[PDB]
Protein backbone atom coordinates (compact mmCIF):
# COMPACT_ATOMS: atom_id res chain seq x y z
CA UNK A 1 0.00 0.00 0.00
CA UNK A 2 2.68 2.47 1.02
CA UNK A 3 4.27 1.55 -2.74
CA UNK A 4 0.92 2.56 -4.08
CA UNK A 5 0.36 5.32 -2.33
CA UNK A 6 3.75 6.99 -2.67
CA UNK A 7 4.21 5.91 -6.60
CA UNK A 8 0.43 7.03 -6.95
CA UNK A 9 1.11 11.09 -5.50
CA UNK A 10 4.38 11.22 -7.61
CA UNK A 11 1.84 11.02 -10.79
CA UNK A 12 -0.67 13.03 -8.92
CA UNK A 13 2.00 15.70 -8.74
CA UNK A 14 3.39 15.02 -12.43
CA UNK A 15 -0.43 15.92 -13.43
CA UNK A 16 -1.05 18.92 -11.43
CA UNK A 17 2.67 19.83 -12.95
CA UNK A 18 1.40 19.43 -16.85
CA UNK A 19 -1.95 21.48 -15.72
CA UNK A 20 -0.06 24.14 -13.86
CA UNK A 21 2.04 24.99 -16.77
CA UNK A 22 -1.37 25.26 -19.10
CA UNK A 23 -2.70 27.20 -16.73
CA UNK A 24 0.00 29.60 -16.98
CA UNK A 25 -0.17 30.11 -20.99
CA UNK A 26 -3.73 31.20 -19.98
CA UNK A 27 -3.20 33.53 -17.54
CA UNK A 28 0.06 35.01 -19.43
CA UNK A 29 -2.23 35.04 -22.53
CA UNK A 30 -5.47 36.69 -20.33
CA UNK A 31 -3.39 39.24 -18.59
CA UNK A 32 -2.30 40.14 -21.70
CA UNK A 33 -5.79 40.46 -23.15
CA UNK A 34 -7.25 43.12 -20.71
CA UNK A 35 -4.18 45.42 -22.11
CA UNK A 36 -6.20 44.91 -25.12
CA UNK A 37 -9.36 46.56 -24.01
CA UNK A 38 -7.52 49.38 -22.54
CA UNK A 39 -6.38 49.26 -25.97
CA UNK A 40 -9.78 49.45 -27.89
CA UNK A 41 -11.18 51.88 -25.27
CA UNK A 42 -8.16 54.20 -25.81
CA UNK A 43 -8.33 53.73 -29.14
CA UNK A 44 -12.17 54.66 -29.94
CA UNK A 45 -11.47 57.44 -27.61
CA UNK A 46 -8.85 58.81 -30.36
CA UNK A 47 -11.32 57.60 -33.08
CA UNK A 48 -13.39 59.77 -30.65
CA UNK A 49 -11.84 62.92 -31.38
CA UNK A 50 -14.07 65.81 -32.75
CA UNK B 1 -44.43 95.20 -41.27
CA UNK B 2 -42.83 94.55 -37.91
CA UNK B 3 -39.37 94.13 -40.26
CA UNK B 4 -35.84 92.77 -38.68
CA UNK B 5 -32.82 92.96 -40.60
CA UNK B 6 -29.84 91.54 -39.00
CA UNK B 7 -26.24 91.54 -38.91
CA UNK B 8 -25.76 90.02 -41.90
CA UNK B 9 -21.67 89.12 -42.30
CA UNK B 10 -19.35 88.20 -45.12
CA UNK B 11 -16.09 87.20 -43.46
CA UNK B 12 -12.77 88.51 -44.14
CA UNK B 13 -10.88 85.60 -42.10
CA UNK B 14 -7.35 85.00 -42.69
CA UNK B 15 -5.40 81.74 -42.49
CA UNK B 16 -3.39 82.92 -39.17
CA UNK B 17 -7.21 82.55 -36.82
CA UNK B 18 -7.46 79.30 -39.18
CA UNK B 19 -3.75 78.65 -38.68
CA UNK B 20 -4.04 78.57 -34.19
CA UNK B 21 -7.27 77.34 -34.10
CA UNK B 22 -6.33 74.17 -35.64
CA UNK B 23 -3.12 74.39 -33.79
CA UNK B 24 -4.88 74.57 -29.85
CA UNK B 25 -7.28 71.94 -30.55
CA UNK B 26 -4.43 69.58 -33.06
CA UNK B 27 -1.31 70.56 -30.50
CA UNK B 28 -3.17 71.49 -27.26
CA UNK B 29 -3.96 69.66 -24.19
CA UNK B 30 -6.69 67.80 -26.21
CA UNK B 31 -4.50 66.86 -28.71
CA UNK B 32 -5.55 63.76 -30.32
CA UNK B 33 -1.75 62.42 -31.05
CA UNK B 34 -1.39 64.45 -27.73
CA UNK B 35 -4.15 61.99 -26.25
CA UNK B 36 -2.19 59.40 -27.95
CA UNK B 37 0.89 60.85 -25.78
CA UNK B 38 -1.04 59.91 -22.45
CA UNK B 39 -1.73 56.62 -24.22
CA UNK B 40 2.13 56.12 -24.71
CA UNK B 41 2.21 56.80 -21.01
CA UNK B 42 -1.25 54.77 -20.19
CA UNK B 43 0.83 52.08 -22.54
CA UNK B 44 4.06 52.58 -20.35
CA UNK B 45 2.15 52.82 -17.19
CA UNK B 46 -0.07 49.58 -17.96
CA UNK B 47 3.12 47.93 -19.36
CA UNK B 48 5.32 48.38 -16.34
CA UNK B 49 2.51 47.14 -13.82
Amino acid sequence: RLEYEIKTLEQVKESTSRAQEMTQNSMKALQDMVKLLEDFKVKVTQAASD
Amino acid sequence: SDVNITSKPIEGKGIFSKLKATLQEMTGKDGSITKYDESLTNDIKSLNT
